[PDB]
């Protein structure tokens, strides 16, 4: 098989969550922003040579609602199980001294797709240049995540990943640094 | 410039 | 978080599979209620199933409005090939050279034993070959490889470690093929 373009939407109640992207072989084309009602391509440059009028994923996210609730009542309101996420901390590259790099932050195999994300730096939360992206679709039809933390390496700072999730029992640290 | 316009599939209602 | 409260889920999942370009195109629709698929439309087949139970009224209901079934046979060229042409040029086509550089790993675990790193960082696409080589003699034997990581930014990275023990007169190269590069990349490390 050469190529798989998948459109993966979603309703989750009571959270009164949608979603609607484009997957190419993984990775993200585009999503629509909820709030903004507007097209957010994953890399600039694709919204360059392609467009996508977004009030069309606002009109299908109101019929999967609605079509949330049918279902709901026809399965005798059965809930879903909570399938707690597995996490992995790396970096974009190598670590140099003083030299910038990316932690990323991978949280896979998960459902229902609600989690909560920090990450800390020598124990403290840390909000400056981060970024994440939305939930992305399995063939198991669980969901994976990426949050980005940049950085630049240093032998005195260490950092960890915070992940809240129903599913876990108590949230989870996932810890980084560069020793020596 | 001439648009090249992704399409979507339409979600459509579950029997009632 | 204390909010114990039942969740309910439903996706919904287009799945347009291309097997030589637009040579052949499959249309696989998908609807999960949880994380159960319960009804689906495959292109190759022209109507909707129940694969669960609770799909059979929505497949019984779909498969009876004709020009549902007629818009979803039609998509294959309307939606995927469509789809295919617009996107072709900055996903199918897309190509990223990787950063390649060899060290020792900062962790040592075995005893007489060099273990050395071949990082392959921010390619595109996935496919590669990475293999070590020992005066230009291929090392197979205490090769290990984390496999294919996928960043979620459209790069990729791999990191494949050689178990060595150090001699005098020995240059290790790693060698990497990849499709953004017309020859294969090689970086050296000597003692």
């Amino acid at each position: 098989e050469e190529h798989v373009i998948i459109q993966a939407e979603f309703y989750l109640n009571p959270d009164q969550s949608g979603e609607f992207m484009f997957d190419f072989d993984g990775d993200e084309i585009f999503h629509v922003d909820m709030a903004k009602k507007e097209t957010v391509w994953r890399l600039e440059e694709f919204g360059r040579f392609a467009s996508f009028e977004a009030q069309g994923a606002l009109a299908n996210i109101a019929v999967d609602k609605a079509n949330l609730e049918i279902m709901t009542k026809r399965s005798n309101y059965t809930p879903i199980t909570n399938v707690p996420p597995e996490v992995t901390v790396l970096t974009n590259s190598p670590v140099e001294l003083r030299e910038p790099n990316v932690l990323i932050c991978f949280i896979d195999k998960f459902t229902p797709p609600v989690v909560n994300v920090t990450w800390l730096r020598n124990g403290k939360p840390v909000t400056t240049g981060v970024s994440e992206t939305v939930f992305l679709p399995r063939e198991d039809h669980l969901f994976r995540k990426f949050h980005y933390l940049p950085f630049l390496p240093s032998t005195e700072d260490v950092y960890d990943c915070r992940v809240e999730h129903w599913g876990l029992d108590e949230p989870l640290l996932k810890h980084w640094e560069f020793d020596a | 410039q001439a648009r090249q316009m992704v399409q979507a599939m339409r979600t459509i209602g579950t029997h009632p | 978080m204390g909010d114990t409260r039942p969740r309910f889920l439903w996706q919904l999942k287009f799945e347009c599979h291309f097997f030589n370009g637009t040579e052949r195109v499959r249309l696989l629709e998908r609807c999960i209620y949880n994380q159960e698929e319960s009804v689906r439309f495959d292109s190759d087949v022209g109507e909707y199933r129940a694969v669960t139970e609770l799909g059979r009224p929505d497949a019984e209901y779909w498969n009876s409005q004709k020009d549902l079934l007629e818009q979803r046979r039609a998509a294959v060229d309307t939606y995927c090939r469509h789809n295919y042409g617009v996107g072709e040029s900055f996903t199918v086509q897309r190509r990223v050279e990787p950063k390649v550089t060899v060290y020792p790993s900062k962790t040592q675990p075995l005893q007489h034993h060099n273990l050395l790193v071949c990082s392959v960082s921010g390619f595109y696409p996935g496919s590669i070959e990475v293999r070590w080589f020992r005066n230009g003699q291929e090392e197979k034997a205490g090769v290990v490889s984390t496999g294919l990581i996928q960043n979620g930014d459209w790069t990729f990275q791999t990191l494949v470690m050689l178990e060595t023990v150090p001699r005098s007169g020995e240059v290790y190269t790693c060698q990497v093929e990849h499709p953004s590069v017309t020859s294969p990349l090689t970086v050296e490390w000597r003692a």
